[PDB]
RNA sequence: AGCAGAGUGGCGCAGCGGAAGCGUGCUGGGCCCAUAACCCAGAGGUCGAUGGAUCGAAACCAUCCUCUGCUACCA
RNA sequence: CCCCAUGAACGAGGAAUUCCCAGUAAGUGCGGGUCAUAAGCUUGCGUUGAUUAAGUCCCUGCCCUUUGUACACACCGCCCG
C-alpha cells in the first residue's frame, strides 16, 4: 500500500494516511431518542476517540468493497482509497459516507 | 368502606363549596383546595445565556428580571410528570415539604 | 443525460425520482427529473403519521413526487423530502416527467446518427436546442413539446432556428401519429316534430347547407340517431373555428322546416 | 420590462430617519430615533407620524439607575425631523408587580377619577401592601376588612389633594421620586404600618386642545 | 436570500463529565470550555467515550442540551 | 442601505418582540414605536417539517438572519420584549425563547433591556377542552 | 343500432404512454406457550383479430369482430 | 473406500431471529465417544487470532420496598351486554 503511494504520488506515505484519517471523520452525528412510538432523532457530537475509530472503519470499507468482482488487488483500491480520502474528491467510498452523517445531522438537530 | 385519608385528600374544612381552576397541563376542572399548586420563580434568561446578554447589554449591571407562574395541577398530571410520588401508609401522614437545595445562591 | 432545462435542481421545486435503494436514514434514490445525480431522502420527512408497513409505503423501482429542501451546488448532495407533496403536485410532475421523456426520444434520433460514441453527445443537443424552444415558452408554461407541436401545424418555428436532417421526417411523424388523429367532438342538436308530407325534400335542402358559403362537393358526416334528432359532425378543423358551423347552422334547419307547416322547436 | 431602478423594493432606502425629543424636565431628552415613508399627495409624512406611542423608561429617561416606572409620550406635533412628546400616562412594569405580591400579605387597592387645575383628567390606580411587622413571632399578617377601608379612604384623600390642585407638569415632577406614595406610608403608619405605596398605572382619559403656547413650556 | 452565512469551526475542550444519559446510556453529559474564553461554558450531548481534558470539534455553540 | 446620519458612538435602539410557545416561533425587528417595523422570520420559514417550527435551533437560525438585516441598516441595540401565548392557556414560554437570544447576542448585536410582556386575565372566558379535559 | 367497457398472468374489479395495476383470496413463512390481530413471501404466460409510429403495446394511436352495460330499431 | 466420466442449484440472500467481552469471537486441524465395516453428530485439545463496550433499564426478564385489587385453578386471571 505504501509502496503504491509513494510511486503514485510521492509524499512521505504515513502523511496520506494521516490526512486520509482526518478528513474521514464525522464533526457531529445523530442517534435515537424514542418519543410517541415513532422514531425522532437527535443531533450530538462525537469524541475524538470515536472519530478514528470511525475514520479507519469507513476506508477500510472501500477497498473490500471494490476489490469484490474487480481484477484489481486490494492493494492498489487500498492505495487509491487513501488519495480520494487525504485529497477530498468524493471518489471514495468514506468521504461520500461522512457527508451522509452530516447532511442528516442538519435537518434534525 | 376505607378511608385512606382523614382530609380526603383536600383542604376544605368548614366550607360548602369552593371554586373550581382549571390545570395547567390537561385543562381539567379540579377544586382549588385539591389541585397541587407549584410557584415557580425562574430568570427570564437561562443561566448559559447570562454571560452573552450582559456582554451585548448597553448597561454594565443590569438586573435580568424574573418569571412568576403559578401552576396548578390536577392529581392525575403532578403524578405523571413526577412533582408529587406515591407514599407509604405512614410517610402520608407527614406534611414536611421535601428539602430543596438549601437556599437560593449560586448553583442549584 | 439530462431531461430538464436546468442541470441542478432549485429549491422547494417539485422533482421525480426513481427508488434505487433504500437506507436506513430515509431513501438513497437517484434522480429522473434531472440528470441520474444523487439526492438524499430522510426518514422523519416523509409523512406526519405512524408507519406500521414500510415497502407498502416507499420501495424500490418507483417513480415518487417529492421537493428539493435543500441543495450543495458545490458538492452536488440533493437534500430531498417527500413531506410536502400534494396530489395537483402530482399531476402537475408527471405531466413535465412523462413529456420530457418523449421529447428526450425525438432528440434521440438526432443522436442516432451523428457522433455519439461518447454520453456526453445528448448533452450538446440538449443545451443548444432545447432551450431556446422552452425558455422562450416557460413563463406562460410550455414546454419543448409546445414548440414541437407548432411546428408541425404551422411549420415556421423549426425553420426559424437551425434546421436539422432526415430529423425533419421522423419528427413530422412522431408529432402526426402521437399528437392525433385528432378531433372535432361537433355534434349537431337539432330537434323537429313536422306535421309536413313535404318535409322528406325539406330536410335534404337543409342538410347540405350546414356550413355556408362553402362548396356544393364538401363531405361532411351526417348522422340520424332518432326520428326527431338530426346530428351533423361540421367540418373537422380543431373545434375553436367550426364554432360558427355548429351555432348558425341550427338555426337553418328549424326554420326551414317551419315555413312548409305548422310549429317547431327552436 | 419596467423603468430605471434595478431590482427589489427596498422599502427601506424610501424611508426618512427623524428624532424624537423630550420635555426639558428630562436630564437626557433624546429619546431616540423612528422613521416613515417619504411624501406622496396621497398620505403625508405627518399623517403617518402623529399619534404613536413612545414607551420609555424611567432610568432611561431619568439617567440613571431605577429600572421601571415607565412613561408613555405620544407625538402630538412634529417640527422639521424633531418630534415632540406630550405625557400620555405612566405604568410599571411585570415584575416588580409581581415580587411584591406574596403570600401571608393582605393587598390594598383603591382609584379614583380626578381632573387637573388645567382641562388634563386622570385615571389613578395605586396599591399598598401590609408589612411583616417589626419582631413577629407569628406567620401571618393579615388584617381586618374595616381596617383596610380606612386605608383606602385615606388614599384616596391624599391623591385627590395633590393632584385637583397643581397643573400637569407638578404632578410629574412629584411622581418621578415617588413623593406622593411616600406621603401616603406614613400617613396611614398609625392604623397599620405598611410598607410599600407605588402608582402601578395613570391612564390619560381626557386631554384638553393643543394650545401651541402650552406646548412650547415644556418644551422650553 | 440564497443559502446560508455560517460560523466557522470551533473548538472546545472538557473540563468535567457530568453522567450519562439517553435511553440506553448512549449519551453523556458533559461540562465544556470554550478554550477561547476561559469564563465561557455549555453542556452539551457527546456520543462517544470521553475522559476528560480531550478537544471537541463543535459546528455551533448556539445548541444546548438539557436532558432529552 | 441607508442609516442615520450618526450612530458612531450611541447605538440605535430597536425592539426585538420574540415570539415564544409551541408550533410556532416568530422573531419580528420593530421601531421603538412599533408603528413600522422591518424584516419578519419563522422558524417554519427555515425549517419545513411542521414539527420542528418550535425547535431551539430552527428560532436560532432566524435570529442569525435577522441581526444580519439590522445591522446592514444601522439598528445595532435591542430591547426586548417577550410574548408567551396566554389569555387562560398555557402562560409559560416555550423552547425557542432561551435559544434565539444565544444566537443573536454572540452573532454581534448589542441587547439593551429585557422584560417579560405576557397577556395575563384578571380572570376571563372559559378555555377550550370542556370539563374533563384532553386526555392521549 | 347511438354511446360506454372489456376480450387475465390465481380470483373479482379491469390501471396507466415501462411487460399483471388495484382490492381480495388461496398456499407457505414470521411473531406468540398457543390462537386471533399484525408483518413478510408467491404464480409456465403478444391480455379477440388486421395495421402504423415506436426501444416496445391490454396498456401510444388507428382499422375490424364479438360479448355485455345504458339508450333503443332495423329485423 | 478408490478410479474415469457426467457438471445442477447457487453470483450474498425477505418478513424475522440466534450467540458472543480476551488467548475471547471467527478461521483451522487433531484425539476420545458409538464402532465387525463407517461421522456432516457430540465431547475435549492445540494452532492463527480481530472490531466493539468499560454502559443502561428502552425492549425482554429477574430481585427488594411502597401502593391498589371483585384475583387465590392466582390476569393464560377475572368479568359485562
Amino acid at each position: 500500500a505504501f509502496e503504491i503511494i509513494h510511486l503514485l504520488t510521492g509524499e512521505n506515505p504515513l502523511q496520506v494516511l494521516v490526512n486520509a484519517i482526518i478528513n474521514s471523520g464525522p464533526r457531529e452525528d445523530s442517534t435515537r431518542i424514542g418519543r410517541a412510538g415513532t422514531v425522532r432523532r437527535q443531533a450530538v457530537d462525537v469524541s475524538p476517540l470515536r472519530r478514528v475509530n470511525q475514520a479507519i472503519w469507513l476506508l477500510c470499507t472501500g477497498a473490500r468493497e471494490a476489490a469484490f468482482r474487480n481484477i484489481k488487488t486490494i492493494a492498489e483500491c487500498l492505495a487509491d482509497e487513501l488519495i480520494n480520502a487525504a485529497k477530498g474528491s468524493s471518489n471514495s467510498y468514506a468521504i461520500k459516507k461522512k457527508d451522509e452523517l452530516e447532511r442528516v445531522a442538519k435537518s434534525n438537530r | 368502606m376505607t378511608k385512606k385519608r382523614r382530609n380526603n385528600g383536600r383542604a376544605k374544612k368548614g366550607r360548602g363549596h369552593v371554586q373550581p381552576i382549571r390545570c395547567t397541563n390537561c385543562a381539567c376542572c379540579v377544586p382549588k383546595d385539591k389541585a397541587i399548586k407549584k410557584f415557580v420563580i425562574r430568570n427570564i434568561v437561562e443561566a448559559a445565556a447570562v454571560r452573552d446578554i450582559s456582554e451585548v447589554s448597553v448597561f454594565d449591571a443590569y438586573v435580568l428580571p424574573k418569571l412568576y407562574v403559578k401552576l396548578h395541577y390536577c392529581v392525575s398530571c403532578a403524578i405523571h410528570s413526577k412533582v408529587v410520588r406515591n407514599r407509604s401508609r405512614e410517610a402520608r401522614k407527614d406534611r414536611t415539604p421535601p428539602p430543596r437545595f438549601r437556599p437560593a445562591g449560586a448553583a442549584p | 443525460c439530462r431531461f430538464y432545462q436546468h442541470k441542478f435542481p432549485e429549491v422547494e421545486d417539485v422533482v421525480m425520482v426513481n427508488v434505487r435503494s433504500i437506507a436506513e436514514m430515509g431513501a438513497y434514490v437517484s434522480l429522473l427529473e434531472y440528470n441520474n445525480i444523487e439526492g438524499m431522502i430522510l426518514l422523519s420527512e416523509l409523512s406526519r403519521r405512524r408507519i406500521r408497513s414500510i415497502n407498502k409505503l416507499i420501495r424500490i423501482g418507483r417513480n415518487e413526487c417529492v421537493v428539493v429542501i435543500r441543495v450543495d451546488k458545490e458538492k452536488g448532495y440533493i437534500d430531498l423530502s417527500k413531506r410536502r407533496v400534494s396530489p395537483e403536485e402530482a399531476i402537475k410532475c408527471e405531466d413535465k416527467f412523462t413529456k420530457s421523456k418523449t421529447v428526450y426520444s425525438i432528440l434521440r434520433h438526432v443522436a442516432e446518427v451523428l457522433e455519439y460514441t461518447k454520453d456526453e453527445q445528448l448533452e450538446s443537443l440538449f443545451q443548444r436546442t432545447a432551450w431556446v424552444f422552452d425558455d422562450k415558452y416557460k413563463r406562460p408554461g410550455y414546454g419543448a413539446y409546445d414548440a414541437f407541436k407548432h411546428a408541425v401545424s404551422d411549420p415556421s418555428i423549426l425553420d426559424s432556428l437551425d434546421l436539422n436532417e432526415d430529423e425533419r421526417e421522423v419528427l413530422i411523424n412522431n408529432i402526426n401519429r402521437r399528437l392525433t388523429p385528432q378531433a372535432v367532438k361537433i355534434r349537431a342538436d337539432i330537434e323537429v316534430a313536422c306535421y309536413g308530407y313535404e318535409g322528406i325534400d325539406a330536410v335534404k335542402e337543409a342538410l347540405r347547407a350546414g356550413l355556408n358559403c362553402s362548396t356544393e362537393t364538401m363531405p361532411i358526416k351526417i348522422n340520424l340517431i332518432a326520428p326527431p334528432r338530426y346530428v351533423m359532425t361540421t367540418t373537422t378543423l380543431e373545434r375553436t373555428e367550426g364554432l360558427s358551423v355548429l351555432n348558425q347552422a341550427m338555426a337553418v334547419i328549424k326554420e326551414k322546416i317551419e315555413e312548409k307547416r305548422g310549429v317547431f322547436n327552436v | 420590462k419596467k423603468g430605471a431602478k434595478k431590482k427589489v423594493v427596498d422599502p427601506f432606502s424610501k424611508k426618512d430617519w427623524y428624532d424624537v425629543k423630550a420635555p426639558a424636565m428630562f436630564n437626557i431628552r433624546n429619546i431616540g430615533k423612528t422613521l416613515v415613508t417619504r411624501t406622496q399627495g396621497t398620505k403625508i409624512a405627518s399623517d403617518g407620524l402623529k399619534g404613536r406611542v413612545f414607551e420609555v423608561s424611567l432610568a432611561d429617561l431619568q439617567n440613571d439607575e431605577v429600572a421601571f416606572r415607565k412613561f408613555k409620550l405620544i407625538t402630538e406635533d412634529v417640527q422639521g425631523k424633531n418630534c415632540l412628546t406630550n405625557f400620555h400616562g405612566m405604568d410599571l412594569t411585570r415584575d416588580k408587580m409581581c415580587s411584591m405580591v406574596k403570600k401571608w400579605q393582605t393587598m390594598i387597592e383603591a382609584h379614583v377619577d380626578v381632573k387637573t387645575t388645567d382641562g388634563y383628567l386622570l385615571h389613578l390606580f395605586c396599591v399598598g401592601f401590609t408589612k411583616k411587622c417589626n419582631n413577629q413571632i407569628r406567620k401571618t399578617s393579615y388584617a381586618q376588612h374595616q381596617q383596610v377601608r380606612q386605608i383606602r379612604k385615606k388614599m384616596m384623600e391624599i391623591m385627590t389633594r395633590e393632584v385637583q390642585t397643581n397643573d400637569l407638569k407638578e404632578v410629574v415632577n412629584k411622581l418621578i421620586p415617588d413623593s406622593i406614595g411616600k406621603d401616603i406610608e406614613k400617613a396611614c403608619q398609625s392604623i397599620y404600618p405598611l410598607h410599600d405605596v407605588f402608582v402601578r398605572k395613570v391612564k390619560m382619559l381626557k386631554k384638553p386642545k393643543f394650545e401651541l403656547g402650552k406646548l412650547m413650556e415644556l418644551h422650553g | 436570500m440564497d443559502t446560508s452565512r455560517v460560523q466557522p469551526i470551533k473548538l472546545a475542550r472538557v473540563t468535567k463529565v457530568l453522567g450519562r444519559t439517553g435511553s440506553q446510556g448512549q449519551c453523556t453529559q458533559v461540562r465544556v470550555e470554550f478554550m477561547d474564553d476561559t469564563s465561557r461554558s455549555i453542556i452539551r450531548n457527546v456520543k462517544g467515550p470521553v475522559r476528560e481534558g480531550d478537544v471537541l470539534t463543535l459546528l455551533e455553540s448556539e445548541r444546548e442540551a438539557r436532558r432529552l | 442601505s441607508l442609516g442615520p446620519q450618526v450612530a458612531e458612538g450611541e447605538n440605535v435602539f430597536g425592539v426585538c418582540h420574540i415570539f415564544a410557545s409551541f408550533n410556532d416561533t416568530f422573531v419580528h425587528v420593530t421601531d421603538l414605536s412599533g408603528k413600522e417595523t422591518i424584516c419578519r422570520v419563522t422558524g417554519g420559514m427555515k425549517v419545513k417539517a411542521d414539527r420542528d417550527e418550535s425547535s431551539p435551533y430552527a428560532a436560532m437560525l432566524a435570529a442569525q438572519d435577522v441581526a444580519q438585516r439590522c445591522k446592514e441598516l444601522g439598528i445595532t441595540a435591542l430591547h426586548i420584549k417577550l410574548r408567551a401565548t396566554g389569555g387562560n392557556r398555557t402562560k409559560t414560554p416555550g423552547p425557542g425563547a432561551q435559544s434565539a437570544l444565544r444566537a443573536l447576542a454572540r452573532s454581534g448585536m448589542k441587547i439593551g433591556r429585557i422584560e417579560d410582556v405576557t397577556p395575563i386575565p384578571s380572570d376571563s372566558t372559559r378555555r377550550k377542552g370542556g370539563r374533563r379535559g384532553r386526555r392521549l
